[PDB]
């Protein structure tokens, strides 16, 4: 729904300032649970979401699937802490052909396979506090030869502690990140 | 059928229960370099219940330079029945003119069965090929 | 008396009765199977040109109508077509 | 008895193929009112060929001492289930190793067995070569002894009246019972389950007045029938 | 010449072989003994029988199949049935202990220890071939070896032989029944073999079948043999087209393009008519438009699945018998003018019928009647999302709770296959559903 | 595919002594060890039991254990006693005085070395070992002691062998032991780690079933042990003989353990008619599955109402149909979906083995894991909290060099276990 | 559409023993269980009143039920007792002291569990339940009282199918019990709450028909349960047999029961004779339902004449025209029409079954819905007033647990029917 809205600099999708930080996030819990918590770490309020699956507890934005986000900022961001547990990501995304493709990334993925519909990757995150960029572009060109247009959906799994998710057009150095979306 | 299923109790349907008889159509070969009159060998396949004759061509040496397979699908040829087909008889199909003079052991025991004694294979023409 | 220190014919055939013979071709020919007394793959996996060649148990002799005349349905019959032949008549 | 086709034809085929010509078995049957107090000792008495009435203890006077039954064998359909049938009624076992049942040897023969399930209208079976010492009898011995021989030829329809049978306890399994079907209205039962042996040509009518008729429902034989002595060949007298 | 050769992975797969392989010969007139009678003459065709049987220099047909299970007693059986001659002594694998149901037992244990030796009876079976269409794997993706072992054996030949076709006609864990407790997980775990390495994957669960002989044939008591008999003769539907002469030509390949329209996407539904006892098969008048009509309706068919919740996405047809291709295409303008289905909107045609000659052939003692034309469906649909969504909600039930988890992981695989193999489902299922999406 | 079987203890030794009585019964063997079987498929798979001789005689399988010669000589000249070797009648000169530490750490440790050394010549012996089956009491001294002692050195010898365990657990109904509970805490954790599967058997429950389902006037403990073997031959018939959907000890491990902890399993069998009722009664498949679930036919002494199904396996024999081996199944968990757990689906895993037991033209055998069979265990735990509270009876273990903190242990690993399957009975989606 | 009978009390027992005698004779069964009839339609139907067993045995689908065991050695002693499954056989200890209240509420009671159980069993062995049939008398105790605790219970588990019920009402010129009008009261208000339809036996109405229309020199209770057992196969002829004009219990009901609690029927059968009449006596449509619309022919002591015929129905057995089953019942409508009350016309309920009794080629059997049955009804009540106004052995019935109010409530329901079956008599339309 961000089609009719400024997309330059910085646009965050998740936040846990806010009163309310899920407004356009549906979190489809089974076997576990999202709740706001607050960390040892950084001392602060963040996200918690567990579950006994990691497939069937999740987050997903928008909360309504018929609709789709329309952020063509490139730069996926995400501020998240590896618990050593099951965790994974999925960025649904639009192409020039006009069909949507899928770009999941799991922490329990053995190798990069490509799909007709969905590439699967894996992830080996350091620990503690993570920050997370991802090359939208970089990877649809990579992985289809594809250009990319914009971003329909978010979604992200269980076993996660979720800080920030901004989307950003090019590399921001922790100079210019400004103060509010640093740790 | 009535008759035919009365006389073969132990029948209930003519579906793939043709009848196997062997034969061999002979042409003139002026081209060629060891023989002039070739004798080529056949295997007819006369299904009883759809009335139909197949041809399916079988050499006899390893080297026959032939082509082993079917040369005539299964359908109905004009004028061809169980009574015109007989060792030592002539049937006449696709314009070819084929020597019909062996048959099998069912089909003898059904012409047995019917009533009319089917003769004895006689033989097959000797040409120069095979005693080659 | 006490200190503390089956006579029958368990084989095939056996009565069945008019309707239990005409359902036992295809229905019910577990139940009614009397003693069979041998696995499945040797009980239907077997020599099938020896069995009859309809399925189940036909009713009384051959039907003459269970045979196909008909040539149509015969390969090289649909290969050439009907009038083709009437092309050749005519 | 099978002739080999032209080899130069192109093709392995068959030429000519001579059925076997049909075979011959007779029996003599004898017919008690009551049974004997043991059967399986009354049957291997007969086997050994002692007297009838010392042999069947309890039995009563015969009824009818001799009943000869004539069977004429389809030996162009069964060669190895008719042999099988052609050695049981000679007494002539098919392997050289001697079968021992029950701690005694046995001895294949049709000489001392007894038609023991008789269901009026439908069939009469017996033909226990084990003379049936255990309760619930067995069926696995033949000519051959502790082989099951195969089914062969299951196409023949029971219509007629006095057809003999391998009563079998499943397909591929046939071993030295045989029954006489009773009635030729049973060919929906018979057919497709058991292999037509043979059928009888002589005694139609005495085994139809005197055996068949009694019996019940589940078979138990009201009447004591026995085959004294049994052979190959035409019927004595 | 256009041959395929038959491999059959755990027990199930062994028996609908052992279906599948009488029938063939019921087709081609080879006795049980291995090699056609002298005496007769059935007169099929003179090279049907070179696409499933190898012929030798003594005159006798050995098939190209390969019995591949676990444990002994089914392969033992098969060896002392009436077969015996018929079957090669090698070509027919036992394994010593059984897999225990388990796909890790069946992929990591056992399965090396034998799939060596199963590859070097399938290249002794492919050296031999000469025109290769492929290969037809039957299995269960429930069972332990039937999932693990066939797994191995399906990436094993992939690797191999490269892009030769692959059509694993599978029975798949029923919505309602189930034999085991561990077949959610089975199932869950196999399907990343049967996606990547399967070039069709073929739905054959259990209900339907049961049901089916159920009320059409009218068995009060059928089992595995009835069952069995109706998958061989779908088998047989499918692959009279490479064998016998046809109107409408369609080997593996042919209709594997047809009806897989995106690389993920090959498990289809399945549905065979007229199936009909023999009391009810000489009362109705059995036409071409009547037996499609049947094989369309969501009753008739050999996976319990309901193509009314779904959409149809291309359906091929295997017409058999005395069908002309009017009555087949008449039928087919029917059955779309029929508003009870409707295709996705990106498929108009969507549509494979291929019409052969010779029919169904009988098989005495079972319980299909003579029928002189009958046509078996292969549909792909995005009606298999709710299957699919029916199993990994049974996973998930049993995978919230860590329960049966440890027999996995003890035989040598990691904890996060699991995970891999509810991802794996969820991606497909979405898939499903964009496929399914109008434009 | 071939299991080897031990016995241990006087209850042990007749329960496989009736137990290879059916099985010699039906394999058609006589006690002089000849074969005179009625069908050609009973020595299609007669090694998984019977090792043949140098001429052609058939040895069980078997191991038999005690410290007392007395049941020794009765198993060795019992009706079917000549068919056991020998050489495995392994036993003591002073009995294990119905104590749990003489028979598992002083008298039976001395002798537990010549069992060891003949389970393994019974072991190598065999293609491939599918792995042991002990049957024994937990009452009793010798049969809980140094069975347990065995069952832990099988596992450290052989880890992946199916180390199935029958247990005849000992209860006040029919209690004539007053350390039975002392024996039963102690032997509860070694099964609990020792043991690929382990079947209770109550003795109370055997008595009732003898009472009301097979209206036996003066019923014997050789009727309980031919009720036992009814089922000791039922678990493996699929490993002997063909069938439409066979299965193997671990094939029903598989299905029947969910978590390592929970392979304890009340025993069901089908039919067990009385002898007036043999000829009314009409076996049918559905019949069949209605007594094998109902709780008088039951033979562990756990009421099925009061817990909930875990997993059950039915090991179904004779010639039936798929229709009615599953639907049934199917219909049982939807008219009883409350006493079956959620989060496993069709709870019931379904075997078939076509050849039947002999007499009975179909059969099914029960292994069931429900959740109700930790009231025995919490009914035992009570009598040995009761009896060691006052450290009763406690200097003849302790005179043998067992610790008093073992006693503890034991009820420690004994609650775990009953709570363990507490929070599995009462857990929720 | 199967029938599951049950039989309660000596009376009851004896009832049904015979008429499982009659029903094996026209199934041609014999007492071993096996089927030997001439005809199929025999085992077409055979399954209505019989269920097969494994060995093909046919089992009836019968309950046996008395307090007394010394009756239930009697009904196996019978010529078909080993018929019946030995599980039916339940009884007590104790009898019922010919006491309704300890036959109902002490004795009954504790015993109706297993009742309850054997008759769910039994019916759901059956496909489709037409009803269930109960055969007792209600002079006594364990009949009357446990008869109709039944009769409460099977109504509370299955209402919609048919609960066929005889009752043998007790009359004071044949009377051998003094608490018969307790008894009577006591159960006849329970079958009018709980009956679906409840014709009535006296055995002065069959002594009569003995003496007069049989000429028998000395009847005994076989005889007398012969005759019932007359009707209670006529009843279900239909259902058993094909007929030109079918019918089964319900229709019957359907058509006999114009008012919920008007359902108290009454019999009779023909063709009925003595050996010299035999012989003279002429056998045709017009004899049969002659001698059946008879007074003297009838099993219940009450006058038709006095009475008014509410319904009537005649099912009629053999090869027979239907000219003369309808112009015979035409006649016997418009002859004496005063039978037949005026608002109902065509009062009569015909049916024709192709197959007649074993032995008989032609037969009938009238059920009727009069209003001359409550005339033992009034006798039966003021025997019993003439003991309550006194309260005369009330205290057998109040020591068991019962109260007064019941026998006045009893009075009150009993007085209510009897008032319902005179004033329709002259009700003027
Ligand atoms: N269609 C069909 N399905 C069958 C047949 N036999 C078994 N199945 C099913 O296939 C599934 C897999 O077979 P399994 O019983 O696991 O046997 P397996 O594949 O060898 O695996 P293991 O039990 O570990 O040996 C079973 O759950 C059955 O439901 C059959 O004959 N036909
Ligand atoms: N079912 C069954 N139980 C038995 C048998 N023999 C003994 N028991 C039980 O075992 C208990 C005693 O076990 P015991 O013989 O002392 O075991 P041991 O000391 O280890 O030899 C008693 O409570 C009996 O109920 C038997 O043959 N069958
Ligand atoms: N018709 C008939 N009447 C009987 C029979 N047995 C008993 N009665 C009558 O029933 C009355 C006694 O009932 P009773 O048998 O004691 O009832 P119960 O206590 O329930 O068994 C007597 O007046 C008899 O006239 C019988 O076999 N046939
Ligand atoms: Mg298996």
């Amino acid at each position: 729904m961000f089609h009719n809205s400024y997309q330059a600099g910085f646009l965050s999708i998740l936040y846990s300032i806010g009163s309310k930080p899920l407004q356009i996030w549906d979190s489809q819990v089974r076997n576990g649970h999202v709740k706001r918590v607050t960390d040892e770490d950084i001392q602060s309020s963040v996200l918690e979401i567990m579950g006994s699956n990691v497939s069937t507890c999740y987050i997903v934005c928008p909360a309504n699937p018929k609709q789709t986000l329309g952020i063509k900022l490139p730069f996926l961001v995400m501020i998240i802490k590896n618990m050593k547990k099951y965790f994974s990501f999925e960025v649904t995304i639009l192409d020039d052909k006009n069909m949507r493709r899928r770009f999941r990334a799991s922490n329990y993925q053995s190798t990069t396979k490509v799909k007709p519909f969905i590439c699967t990757m894996p992830m080996r995150l350091d620990e503690g506090w993570n920050q997370i960029q991802f090359n939208l572009s970089d990877f649809t060109r990579r992985a289809y030869g594809t250009n990319y247009v914009e971003t329909l959906r978010v979604q992200v799994h269980a076993n996660c502690r979720i800080r920030r998710l901004y989307f950003s057009d090019r590399l921001y150095a922790e100079e210019e990140l400004p103060p509010e979306f640093k740790l | 059928v009535r008759i035919i299923l009365q006389r073969f109790p132990s029948w209930r349907t003519m579906d793939d229960k043709a009848l196997r008889f062997f034969a061999y159509y002979t042409e003139d070969v002026v081209g060629s370099r060891i023989e002039t009159w070739r004798v080529r060998k056949v295997k007819l396949h006369y299904f009883l219940a759809d009335g139909s004759l197949s041809i399916v061509e079988t050499p006899a040496v390893a080297n026959s330079g032939l082509q082993k397979g079917t040369i005539v699908s299964r359908f109905r040829p004009d004028g061809v029945d169980v009574f015109r087909l007989c060792i030592g008889a002539s049937i006449t199909c696709r314009g070819l003119e084929y020597n019909l003079v062996d048959c099998d052991a069912f089909t003898r025991e059904f012409y047995e069965v019917m009533g009319m004694p089917q003769p004895e294979p006689l033989e097959y023409p000797c040409d120069e090929f095979e005693t080659s | 008396s006490t200190t503390l220190r089956d006579t029958n014919d368990r084989t095939n055939p056996q009565f069945l009765s008019r309707m239990e013979q005409k359902q036992c071709s295809v229905s019910r020919r577990l139940e009614k199977e009397h003693y069979v007394t041998m696995s499945i793959y040797k009980s239907d996996f077997i020599d099938q040109g020896l069995l009859p060649e309809l399925p189940g148990n036909p009713g009384g002799p051959a039907d003459p109508h269970d045979t196909h005349t008909s040539p149509l349905a015969t390969a090289g019959e649909m290969m050439a077509g009907q009038l083709t032949n009437r092309t050749r008549e005519l | 008895t099978v002739t080999p086709g032209s080899a130069l034809s192109g093709t392995l085929y068959v030429s000519h193929n001579t059925r076997p010509a049909r075979t011959m078995c007779w029996m003599k049957l004898a017919v008690f009112t009551q049974f004997p107090v043991v059967p399986s000792l009354a049957g291997t008495h007969v086997q050994s060929r002692q007297d009838l009435l010392s042999s069947t203890a309890g039995a009563g006077t015969p009824e009818e001492t001799s009943l000869f039954l004539q069977i004429e064998l389809f030996d162009d359909e069964c060669p190895q289930l008719c042999a099988n049938f052609r050695r049981l009624c000679n007494g002539q076992s098919s392997t050289r190793q001697e079968q021992v049942y029950c701690y005694q040897g046995i001895t294949p023969s049709y000489c001392g067995t007894y038609f023991h399930k008789i269901i009026p209208s439908y069939c009469a079976q017996g033909g226990d070569i084990t003379m049936r010492v255990k309760p619930g009898g067995t069926n696995s011995y033949s000519s051959a002894g502790r082989i099951w021989l195969p089914d062969e030829f299951k196409k023949r329809r029971h219509n007629e009246i006095g057809l003999v049978s391998m009563a079998n306890n499943g397909p591929d399994s046939n071993g030295s019972q045989f029954f006489i079907t009773t009635s030729a209205a049973n060919e929906r039962a018979f057919n497709g389950r058991h292999c037509c042996i043979g059928h009888v040509v002589h005694g139609l009518d005495a085994f139809m007045a005197l055996v068949a008729p009694f019996g019940n429902i589940e078979g138990h034989p009201s009447k004591y029938v026995v085959i004294v002595d049994c052979g190959e060949g035409k019927a004595p007298t | 010449m256009r041959e395929a050769i038959c491999i059959h992975i755990g027990q199930a797969g062994c028996q609908v072989g052992n279906a599948c392989w009488e029938l063939f010969c019921l087709e081609h007139g080879i006795q049980p003994d291995g090699s056609m009678p002298s005496d007769k003459c059935i007169g099929v065709e003179d090279d049907a029988f070179n696409t499933f049987f190898s012929e030798t220099g003594a005159g006798k047909h050995v098939p190209r199949c390969l019995f591949l299970d676990l444990e002994p007693t089914v392969v033992d059986e098969v060896r002392t049935g009436t077969y015996r001659q018929l079957f090669n002594p090698e070509q027919l694998v036992s394994g010593k202990e059984d897999a225990a149901n388990n796909y890790a037992r069946g992929h990591y244990t056992i399965g090396k220890e034998i799939v060596d030796l199963a590859l070097d009876r399938i290249r002794k079976l492919a050296d031999n071939c000469t025109g290769l269409q492929g290969f037809m794997v039957f299995h269960a993706v429930g069972g332990g070896t039937g999932s693990g072992l066939g797994a191995l054996l399906l990436e094993r030949l992939s690797v191999d032989y490269g892009k030769k076709s692959k059509l694993g006609y599978t029975v798949y864990p029923s919505p309602q029944v189930s034999t085991a407790v561990v077949e959610p997980y089975n199932c869950v775990l196999s399907t990343h073999s049967l996606l990547e390495h399967t070039d069709v994957a073929t739905m054959l669960d259990n209900e339907a079948i049961y049901d089916l002989t159920r009320r059409s044939l009218d068995i009060e008591r059928p089992s595995y043999t009835n069952v069995n008999r109706l998958i061989g003769q779908v088998v047989s539907s499918l692959t009279a087209s490479l064998r016998f002469d046809g109107a409408l030509n369609v080997d593996l390949t042919e209709f594997q393009t047809n009806l897989v329209p995106y690389p993920r996407i090959h498990f289809v539904l399945t549905s065979y008519a007229p199936v009909v006892s023999a009391e009810k098969a000489y009362h109705e008048q059995l036409s071409v438009a009547d037996i499609t009509n049947s094989v369309f309706e969501p009753a008739g068919m050999l996976t319990k699945c309901d193509p009314r919740h779904g959409k149809y996405m291309s359906c091929c047809l295997m017409y058999r018998g005395d069908v002309v291709p009017k009555d087949v295409n008449a039928a087919i303008a029917t059955i779309k003018t029929k508003r009870t289905i409707q295709f996705v909107d990106w498929c108009p045609t969507g549509f494979k019928c291929g019409i052969n000659y010779q029919p169904p052939t009988v098989v005495p003692g079972g319980d299909l009647a003579k029928v002189q034309r009958a046509v078996c469906m292969i549909a792909n649909s995005t009606a298999i999302a709710e299957v699919f969504a029916r199993i990994d909600h049974k996973f998930d039930l049993m995978y919230s709770k860590r329960a049966f988890v440890h027999w996995y992981v003890g035989e040598g695989m990691e904890e996060g296959e699991f995970s891999e193999a509810r991802e794996d489902l969820a991606a497909l299922e979405k898939d499903y559903e964009e496929v399914g999406a109008e434009s | 595919r071939e299991i080897v079987s031990c016995q241990a203890g006087q209850c042990g030794n007749q329960i496989g002594s009736k137990f290879w009585e059916v099985i010699s019964d039906e394999h058609g063997v006589d006690p002089t060890g000849t074969y005179q079987g009625d069908s050609d498929l009973q020595l299609e798979r007669i090694n998984v039991y019977f090792d043949e001789s140098s001429g052609g005689r058939y040895v069980p399988r078997a191991v038999l254990m005690d410290l007392e010669p007395g049941t020794m000589d009765s198993v060795r000249a019992g009706p079917y006693g000549q068919l056991f070797r020998p050489d495995n009648f392994i036993f003591g000169q002073s009995g294990a005085g119905n104590n749990w530490a003489k028979g598992h750490y002083t008298e039976g440790a001395e002798l537990i070395d010549s069992v060891l050394d003949v389970c393994r010549k019974e072991a190598e012996s065999c293609d491939c070992l599918q792995g042991f089956q002990l049957s024994h009491s937990l009452g009793g001294g010798t049969g809980s002691g140094m069975g347990t002692l065995l069952i832990s050195k099988l596992r450290e010898e052989y880890p992946d062998r199916i180390m199935m365990t029958f247990s005849v657990i000992p209860s006040p109904r029919v209690s004539d032991t007053v350390v039975e509970p002392y024996n039963t805490t102690l032997s509860v954790h070694q099964l609990v780690e020792n043991s690929d599967e382990s079947m209770c058997i109550d003795n109370e429950a055997l008595y009732d079933i003898c009472f009301r389902t097979l209206k036996l006037t003066t019923p014997t403990f050789g009727d309980l042990n031919h009720l036992v073997a009814a089922v000791m031959s039922g678990v493996t018939c699929c490993l002997r003989f063909p069938g439409q959907l066979n299965s193997d000890l671990r094939k029903l491990a598989v299905n029947l353990v969910p978590f390592p902890r929970l392979h304890f399993f009340m025993m069901g069998f089908a039919p067990l008619t009385s002898r007036g009722s043999q000829q009314y009664r009409g076996l049918s498949v559905a019949e069949l599955t209605q007594q094998m679930f109902d709780a008088k036919n039951m033979m562990q002494a756990a009421d099925p109402r009061h817990g909930r199904y875990l997993t059950a396996s039915a090991l179904f024999r004779g010639r039936m149909s798929t229709k009615e081996v599953d639907e049934q199944m199917l219909n049982v968990q939807n008219k009883n979906s409350s006493y079956f757990i959620e989060w496993i689906p069709n709870n019931i895993k379904s075997s078939i083995c076509d050849i039947p037991p002999k007499g009975l033209k179909m059969s099914v055998t029960f292994i069931g894991n429900n959740t109700c069979i930790q009231e025995m265990f919490r009914r035992v735990g009570e009598q040995f909290t009761g009896m060691f509270r006052r450290k009763a009876f406690l200097h003849w273990y302790t005179g043998e060099g067992m610790d008093e903190m073992e006693f503890t242990e034991a009820e420690s690993n004994m609650n775990d276990l009953v709570s363990e399957y507490q929070q599995y009975q009462d857990a929720t989606v």
